[PDB]
């Protein structure tokens, strides 16, 4: 059934499962014509696959030349997301294979279902949470590595860092989604908060700084203190 | 103009002979239904007045055999039976009719109603989908299930329907996944029509059992049957201009024929909504969609 707020802890058992966010598959900006009319211009974009427990991510670039000639966008990058799943799934060796995938969008769960039927005990789930996936685009490095894709690219991180070194999957999985929270909220604010000592230095192999355990109780406040401000500065509350 | 004798009626009784139906009471002398038109199916059932759980038939065709009814005081109901004596059963229908203890098939001439409903049914269809091969006539009833319900217990008393599944290996082709699940022309043309019924006429005699089935008896797995058949065409963007003009006749009469008290349970809102309004096929059941919207405009 639906993941939620009730069996979140199931997230960090040792169950093999990833997320797949559909959220910046298909991006575009929207523009005048010379005519006065509007169209669309597609920008490459991502499928955000994350093994929430160990923080390995399975970022798949879409290049715009797999819109090229196609009709019902929207709806053919649904199907380009399940195809590029089970094209994931098929990849991995047997004991990699996820038990569970959990879609964040529920718009993914028939395209998912019918592009995974050779594997029938991988349960396909919904899920109540209302995850901050969407920002993945905020995270320098990713959206980096995405717009200067001249070809479809699978590329890996650990959205985690170094983190599970010093604190549980629980934990930096809280992190990451308060992250990425702030930087869906108001991005510049979230950045400027990141990024505003110069001191504390991003690793080559990193995509977050470098903080000491105080330093990320110091910036988990301000994050939320952005969230809670925003959130008034916003509904009149 | 066939006859189905009764040996008596020891327990009051709707009897239902197609789409006709007669209140019957406990030790009436009623021996029976004659001017049976010979050429279609047929099916006779029984609704106890004591017990509406006891809801059941049976589906025959008088140019297979002579038929007759007998209660069994032990297992409770009204059974279908064939008498090899030609000459014995001639001469107990002859009598019960000399003595007028038989009620007639209460057909109008002008009325198509029942061959409408039946036109692609045969007989020996309905004994593959129920499975009872020491009888050439076949028992229905409200509680039997289907396979395909039976998958997700007792094989013997199984409604043997051709399984239908949407989200299935049968219903779409490695690599054509968006293809085949948005339009189910391959699923309706190549393995349902060309592979497993052989023509379309098989598929509508399919179609058209289900629908009696969920009618006659509440049957809740056939109602599903007739349901997938229905959308399994709709849902297909390629499908022969014969076979739409004849669904178009087929679901017709299927909603004329409806009781209008019935329509909440043996309909189903998000098929119908689909077939006539968001469809590949949303403009090719006039008749159809023009009984729906006059008789039907909630479930819309």
């Amino acid at each position: 059934g639906a993941m939620n707020s009730s069996n979140y802890a199931e997230l960090f058992n040792n169950d093999i499962k990833l997320f797949v966010d559909d959220t910046n598959v298909y991006r575009v900006t929207v523009h005048k014509t010379f005519e006065g009319n509007v169209a669309t211009k597609a920008i490459n974009g991502c499928i955000f696959t994350l093994n929430p427990k160990t923080g390995h991510l399975f970022l798949k670039i879409i290049h715009t030349s797999v819109w090229a000639g196609q009709k019902r966008l929207s709806q053919l990058a649904k199907w380009k997301t399940a195809e590029e799943v089970s094209a994931l799934v098929r990849s991995l060796p047997k004991e990699e294979q996820p038990k569970q995938i959990i879609v964040t969008r529920k718009a993914m769960l028939d395209p998912l279902e019918v592009h995974m039927l050779d594997f029938p005990n991988i349960a396909i789930r919904p899920t109540e949470l209302r995850l901050p996936f969407s920002a993945a685009m905020s995270i320098d490095k990713l959206s980096d590595v995405v717009m200067k894709a001249t070809e479809p690219q699978m590329v890996l991180f650990n959205i985690y860092d170094d983190w599970l070194d010093r604190i549980s999957s629980y934990t930096a999985f809280s992190r990451l989604t308060l992250l990425l929270r702030a930087l869906k909220t108001n991005e510049e604010s979230a950045k400027m908060i990141l990024l505003s000592d110069p001191t504390i230095t991003i690793k080559s192999y990193h995509l977050w700084p470098s903080f000491t355990d105080e330093q990320w109780i110091t910036i988990e406040s301000q994050m939320r203190d952005l969230i809670l401000t925003e959130y008034g500065r916003k509904y009149n509350v | 103009m066939n006859t189905v004798p009764f040996t008596s009626a020891p327990i009051e009784v709707t009897i239902g002979i197609d789409q006709y139906s007669f209140n019957v009471k406990e030790n009436q002398p009623f021996h029976g239904i004659k001017d049976i038109p010979i050429g279609h199916v047929h099916v006779i059932h029984f609704q106890h007045a004591d017990n509406s759980s006891m809801r059941y038939g049976y589906w025959f065709d008088c140019r297979m055999g002579n038929f007759y009814i007998q209660y069994d005081p032990k297992d409770g109901l009204y059974k279908m039976m064939e008498e090899r004596d030609g000459a014995k059963f001639e001469n107990i229908v002859h009598n019960f009719k000399e003595r007028q203890m038989m009620v007639s098939y209460p057909k109008i001439d002008e009325d198509d109603t029942w061959y409408n409903l039946t036109e692609f049914v045969q007989m020996d269809k309905i004994r593959k989908i129920v499975r009872k091969d020491e009888n050439q006539f076949s028992y229905v009833d409200s509680s039997m299930t289907t396979v395909q319900e039976n998958e997700l217990s007792d094989p013997a008393h199984s409604l043997n329907y051709t399984v239908i599944n949407f989200k299935s290996r049968e219903a779409i082709r490695p690599g054509h996944e968006m293809e085949d699940f948005l339009d189910k022309s391959y699923y309706l043309n190549t393995v349902m029509l060309q592979g497993i019924f052989k023509n379309s006429s098989n598929y509508f005699g399919e179609l058209q059992f289900a629908f009696l089935n969920a009618m006659f008896f509440g049957n809740y797995g056939s109602s599903l049957q007739w349901h997938a058949m229905i959308e399994l065409i709709c849902s297909s963007a390629t499908v022969p201009k014969h076979m739409l003009d004849k669904l178009d006749e087929i679901l017709y009469y299927q909603i004329k024929t409806l009781p209008e008290q019935y329509s909440d349970i043996l309909l189903n809102e998000r098929v119908w909504n689909i077939c006539l309004y968001s469809s590949f096929q949303k403009n090719s059941l006039h008749n159809t969609e023009k009984i729906m919207e006059n008789k039907y405009p909630e479930l819309l």
